[PDB]
């Protein structure tokens, strides 16, 4: 193991649960983290959003 | 030209190295800014 500046390439595996909507979910999205109602919408985002 | 556009990124590298210099690496077989 070595670790001097940068140990953000290297990581172990990352698990992915199922998705629900229309229901109150403490999510975790790519560690954006909070409380809320994920119901699907309209807005338009450029690729890189 | 004195017009107006934006910039979108490309390409992000964890490379992280110490850079205090810069070059172009250009064909010899108008410019640039």
């Amino acid at each position: 193991f070595e670790l001097l500046h940068a140990p953000a390439t290297v990581c172990g595996p990352k698990k992915s649960t199922n998705l629900v909507k229309n229901k109150c979910v403490n999510f975790n999205f790519n560690g954006l983290t909070g409380t809320g109602v994920l119901t699907e919408s309209n807005k338009k985002f450029l690729p890189f959003q | 030209p004195q017009g107006f556009s934006a910039l979108e990124p490309l390409v992000d590298l964890p490379i992280g190295i110490n850079i205090t210099r810069f070059q172009t690496l250009l064909a010899l077989h108008a410019a640039y800014y």
